[PDB]
RNA sequence: AGCGGGGUGGAGCAGCCUGGUAGCUCGUCGGGCUCAUAACCCGAAGAUCGUCGGUUCAAAUCCGGCCCCCGCUACCA
């Protein structure tokens, strides 16, 4: 339900690197090997192909960036609905 | 007992300010300085003896005596940079004197001197240099303008009136009321021009004169002052010294100045106390910020006089701060209630985001700073004193995440080895200089330099787009595989060696190993062009098909470049083949769908 | 351009030559075994043969015309 502010932006899983590394496509058009921090990361699971808030590191913004929130179900519907955000994007 | 008033002249650049002072001074100044102008601010004290040797006879027109000690004359630039200097000079002065050039008439610097000297209530009296300029002038050493009227002739004389005619009338726009010195009665709501001129002396006598005379008319009561009590003063200037350390320059007014007497100078933050250490004085007739003679100490000092003060913890003294003299705790308080009724005319703005700039006065780096505000530069730092180590690794750290802003401007500095040497491990620039734009121009030229080999060596990673059309005639092919060789027009683009060349379905067609119009060997195409294409790794039917179009590869980094940072060389062919390659590659990545 | 070879479930191969059931291994879905997963067992879905025509009592098998794929050679702007 939340959406981004400021520079954050959607996002894409790809691929899981390992040691809690992801490789997420952002809406902007790059791609970007993210980390996601360990206070979010004990408690929910994420998997390849789901819609997340990324903010880029403040140094090297172009393939660095945590993972701050993931859309569920009837969230990413709503979004795609409301038309936010197109099915393209989701499906690549 | 009279002190001497203070006189500033002001004027715009190239209208003989410096050179009426060196006349006066008998001594050249004016050639010393590098680029003609003077960006520094004295203080020049002038007997009364040879004030009287000056004039002569005239002195008896006026019924008064000659009884004034001196003179004590300060010079003033007229750049525009140095804005606060005049200011300083105009609110400090008793007496001014604007010097304007006949032939060009009025400028912007002339105004704004106007409007100081309205501001702080200062009467002066206009002067008129250039004069040898009108032709048919004699030219005599140190005459007198009423023994040298009758020397020309009528043309002259008629230039003259005219000129001046118009001068007064300006002035007269300008809400003043102007007439000559020799045709005028009234002296109290009339101001005098006096034609001077500064390269042969004519009338400067006259101008001493009227300078000495009109002292006593408008206001002479705040001309006496007690010779036992306190001294009170201004600061002129903060600069460094050779085995002195941080020292300032002052000209005292109230009272006299002993040796060991504690003092109040309004600081930066706060008001700052210190004993003086050391009174130095300046050579009768010498240019304070030249020091052509040696300075000689001086135990204490009588006002009103300009001295150079030497007392540990002066770094943070403030330029135009008055200075109170202060023996007891009480005077202490008294004297720094009175420096917190005080305001800081200029402030700097810093971004902590921008350039170290360096400079040898505070003045220097006042006007650096609202040069370099004019053109929206931020400014990380600005003090006095030479480039050290520590500047350079500020420079670095501020460079490390802005190349263009980690640079040094040093105006009239001196660049330490080790401070050198680490510049160059480091490879930080520095621009050492001695004039304003001068130094300016030389940084603005080199960021336009870095700027344009930015984006020199990066046209060359790009590729051009281009979209050709296969002929359906059998002629144009002459060979089938390895290599493939084929006629082809060009419908848009540009067709370069080394492309690789796709379809609508993206199947690699191979790279384009030559191109040739003729039996000769070719480098390019342009539009409008015909030319056979010998290609690797194409086969005709299976790979590629007669009257098929064929598009080239294009890589979305370079697109991105070219339509954002190489859009001036971008014209219709190529756009629109850029756009139709856009919208065809628009299959799998949204990248393209939405360009 | 000329010559030669081949198209069969989602994938890779038999079934031709000797016409008359369309099989083999992997893969997907469901149930079994185990505390759970993989391995293993059971059952079911899935091509009507690249298209069109000729022949024959009857054609994936014999024949011919097209569509596509692969290989070899001639081929210097
Ligand atoms: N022909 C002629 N030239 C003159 C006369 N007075 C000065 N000049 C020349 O004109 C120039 C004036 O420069 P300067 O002495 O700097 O003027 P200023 O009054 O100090 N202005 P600033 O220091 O800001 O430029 C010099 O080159 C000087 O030789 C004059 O009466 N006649
Ligand atoms: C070479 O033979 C040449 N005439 C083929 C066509 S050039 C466009
Ligand atoms: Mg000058």
């Amino acid at each position: 339900v939340p959406l981004p502010e400021g520079n954050q932006l959607f996002g894409v899983v790809e691929q899981a690197l390992g040691a809690g590394w992801m490789d997420v496509r952002c809406e902007d058009g790059k791609i970007r090997r993210c980390r996601i921090p360990g206070k979010l990361r004990r408690r929910v699971w994420i998997r390849v192909g789901d819609l997340v808030i990324v903010q880029p590191w403040p140094v090297q913004s172009d393939k660095r960036g945590d993972i701050v929130y993931r859309y569920t179900q009837t969230q990413v519907d709503w979004l795609l609905r409301k038309g936010k955000i197109t099915q393209e994007f989701l499906t690549g | 007992r009279i002190r001497q008033p203070i006189i500033a002249v002001l004027g715009h650049v190239d209208h003989g300010k410096t050179t009426l002072l060196d006349r006066i001074r008998k001594t050249n100044v004016a050639a010393k300085e590098a680029g003609g102008i003077t960006q520094h601010i004295g203080a020049t004290e002038v007997p009364i003896e040879v004030v009287k040797k000056i004039a002569g006879p005239l002195i008896k027109l006026w019924k008064a005596e000659i009884k004034l000690p001196g003179l004590l004359f300060i010079d003033t630039p007229g750049h525009e940079a140095f804005t606060s200097l005049r200011a300083r000079g105009g609110s400090l002065a008793d007496l001014a004197v604007l010097v304007v050039d006949i032939n060009e008439g009025f400028q912007p610097q002339t105004i704004e001197s106007i409007e100081i000297l309205r501001k702080y209530r200062t009467p002066f009296v206009v002067a008129a240099n250039k004069i040898d300029r009108i032709k048919g002038w004699v030219i005599e050493e140190d005459e007198p303008f009423l023994m040298n009227i009758k020397k020309q002739d009528q043309r002259a004389v008629q230039e003259l009136e005219t000129k001046l005619w118009e001068l007064i009338g300006k002035f007269y726009e300008f809400g003043f009321q102007a007439n000559r010195f020799d045709r005028v009665q009234n002296f109290t709501r009339e101001l005098a021009i006096v034609p001077i001129s500064a390269k042969y002396g004519i009338g400067i006598a006259e101008l001493l004169v009227l300078i000495a005379g009109l002292s006593q008319r408008y206001l002479e009561e705040k001309l006496k002052i007690e010779v036992e009590g306190p001294a009170r003063g201004t600061i002129l200037e903060v600069r460094e010294e050779p085995g002195l350390g941080h020292t300032i320059d002052v000209i005292i007014y109230d009272g006299t100045l002993h040796k060991d007497d504690t003092i109040v100078v309004g600081g930066k933050d706060k008001a700052i106390v210190t004993k003086i250490r050391a009174l130095l004085k300046p050579k009768p007739l010498d240019e304070i910020r030249d020091p052509r003679f040696r300075f000689d100490y001086v135990d204490e000092v009588t006002a009103a006089a300009g001295v150079k003060i030497a007392a540990p913890g002066l770094e943070e003294a403030l330029a135009g701060s008055p200075v109170i003299a202060a023996p007891t705790p009480e005077d202490v308080e008294k004297a720094k209630q009175e420096i917190l009724e005080q305001i800081e005319r200029v402030v700097i703005s810093t971004d902590k985001v921008g350039v170290i700039v360096k400079a040898d006065t505070l003045g220097s780096l006042e006007a650096l700073s609202k040069e370099l505000q004019e053109k929206e530069i931020p400014i990380r730092k600005a003090d006095v004193g030479n480039v050290s180590k520590t500047d350079v690794m500020e420079a670095l750290s501020v460079k490390e995440e802005e190349p263009k802003y980690g640079v040094i401007l040093g105006f009239n500095v001196k660049v330490n080895e080790d401070a050198e040497e680490v510049a160059k491990a480091k490879d930080v620039k520095i621009f050492v200089g001695n004039v304003i734009y001068k130094l300016i121009e030389d940084y603005e030229e080199w960021v336009k330099e870095e700027e344009e080999k930015k984006k020199r060596e990066l046209l060359s990673k790009v590729t051009f787009p281009g979209v050709i059309r296969l002929y359906p005639d059998e002629r144009y092919v002459f060979r089938r595989s390895n290599p493939a060789i084929v006629g082809i027009e060009v419908i848009e683009g540009r067709i370069k060696p080394g492309v690789t060349l796709i379809k609508q379905n993206g199947q690699k067609v191979g790279v384009i190993r030559s191109i040739k119009s003729r039996d000769e060997f070719l480098q390019e195409a342009k539009k409008g062009q015909a030319v056979a294409i010998a290609i690797e790794g194409a086969i005709v039917g299976r790979h590629i098909h007669p009257g098929e179009t064929l598009y080239v590869d294009l890589s979305r980094d370079d697109a991105i470049t070219l339509l954002k940072h190489l859009r001036d060389t971008l014209e219709d062919t190529d756009i629109k083949a850029l756009k139709m390659i856009a919208k065809v590659k628009a299959k799998e990545d949204p990248f393209w769908r939405a360009i």
